[PDB]
């Protein structure tokens, strides 16, 4: 099963410097340039703080 | 980049050069111009804002791609809505886009929904042609997949990326058939890499591009033609030789066997024939299989190699790198990605992810199955369901 979907694995939240938000499996090495900001927890919970938190989408370059 | 700093090079160096066909109408670079700032101008004037979005309900024409343009001159981003959607998915696209202005012709009028503001583009308007301009980081579209629909929410700077591209190898004497759907984006080929490439626009005659019309088309100096992977594969199969005159042949979405490209080979030993892969939210193509005239494609048809500027990568369950003849996830990367899908901040987090190849990059995954060739090339193998 892809790691990203798979509904019972174990999930992070990653942010960058632009404030886009990543699904990521808390298995993997963080890619760098990326901030863990949530989890491990699972993937509707991580999908609930990105709804939750990422109110934006536009990248924080753009609006500053 | 932006497409409108693009277009705007060739406008300053061949100001009288065709840039729009259609039907006996015909648009040098400077008239597309001048008429998108006017409607420019009309759009500012309403106080049409830099993000606002502009939903487009018109006929495949002159106007049509007047209209796209004044768009991106006013600081705001196209909506393409194909006048042939029935009016529930119209209105969803509208509402769900944040639309608040759409531009209509007299014959598409009474489907711009109630509560939308109705822009007719051959009204005149006591308004001052302006531009507020294009701006890389700033939207450009919102293009709707076949899913529910998501809208998928492009920046200029991938939309250049895209046009904008040396590998589609676009000159000023090319004349490219436009007849597409605007909604999709093999629009961007159709429209915006002959304009920024100094060469012709030549708007389809209403209906369905048939292999007889193509023909017509070709005879008449149409140099380069995309068509949907079911059209391809059943002129490949019926017509072969419709394709004959043409400097390249472009096609991809759907599967297109090896098969159909070797019946057009056999019949036109000297088009170019060019494959190619990529989803909306990478912007219209990731990655391309390109035939030189005379070659023959061989049992297996490759989505081939990323355009310049973009990077692929096939990974396996725990997210490492496969050798080649593995079949791994794929993932796209470098220029062309969305910013993501409107108003679906956990679906944009579940598919534009964290790239481990470049710091602070996202790739998109594809959902879609591949494998590498011993060169470099990239083989389909299938959807990850
Ligand atoms: C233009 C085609 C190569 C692919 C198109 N982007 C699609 O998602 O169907
Ligand atoms: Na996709």
């Amino acid at each position: 099963t892809n790691p990203f979907d798979n509904e019972d694995g174990s999930f992070l939240v990653l942010v960058n410097g632009e404030g886009q938000h990543s699904l990521w499996p808390a298995f993997a090495e963080v890619p760098d340039g990326w901030t863990g900001v949530h989890g491990p927890a699972s993937r509707q919970d991580c999908l609930g703080y990105v709804e939750q938190n990422w109110t934006d989408l536009r990248p924080k370059s753009l609006i500053s | 980049s932006t497409v409108p700093e693009l277009l705007a090079r060739q406008v300053t160096r061949a100001p009288d050069a065709v840039a729009v066909v259609d039907r006996d109408r015909v648009l040098t670079y400077r008239e597309l111009d001048e008429l998108a700032g006017r409607l420019s101008g009309r759009l500012i004037g309403r106080g049409v804002r830099r993000g606002d979005r502009v939903a487009v309900l018109l006929d495949r024409s002159a106007d049509l791609v007047v209209t796209l343009l004044a768009i991106w001159k006013a600081g705001a981003a196209y909506v393409p809505v194909d006048a042939g959607y029935p009016a529930p998915r119209v209105a969803f696209m509208v509402a769900d886009s944040g639309a608040s202005r759409m531009v209509c012709s007299a014959a598409t009028r009474d489907g711009v929904p109630e509560g939308i503001e109705a822009i007719v583009v051959t009204d005149e308007e006591a308004f001052e042609a302006s531009a507020a301009g294009a701006r890389p980081g700033d939207l450009a579209y919102v293009m709707y997949t076949s899913g529910i629909p998501k809208g998928v929410a492009v920046p200029h700077r991938s939309v250049a990326e895209l046009a904008g591209n040396p590998g589609w190898a676009v000159e000023p004497g090319d004349a490219v058939l436009m007849h597409a759907p605007y909604a999709f984006d093999a629009s961007l080929f159709e429209i915006w890499v002959p304009l920024v490439s100094g060469g012709r626009v030549v708007i389809a005659e209403p209906g369905p591009v048939d292999a007889r019309r193509l023909r017509e088309a070709i005879s008449s100096g149409v140099t380069r033609a995309y068509l949907t992977a079911g059209s391809f594969r059943a002129v490949a199969e019926e017509s072969p030789e419709s394709f004959a005159g043409l400097r390249e042949v472009l096609t991809g979405g759907d599967v297109v066997p090896a098969h159909a490209v070797a019946r057009v080979r056999s019949a036109c030993p000297r088009v170019r024939i060019r494959h190619m892969y990529g989803p909306t939210e990478t912007t219209m193509c990731a990655t391309w299989h390109l035939l030189e005239p005379g070659d023959e494609i061989g049992p297996v048809l490759p989505i081939g190699r990323p355009l310049p500027g973009r990077r692929a990568q096939v990974l396996d369950a725990s997210l490492r790198a496969v050798a080649p003849g593995v079949i791994g996830d794929l993932y796209l990367s470098g220029a062309g990605l969305a910013d993501g899908y409107l108003r679906r901040a956990g679906l944009t987090a579940e598919r534009f992810v964290a790239d481990p190849s470049a710091p602070g990059a996202r790739m998109y995954r594809t959902g879609d199955l591949a494998q590498w060739t011993a060169d470099g090339a990239l083989l389909f193998a299938g959807r990850a369901d």
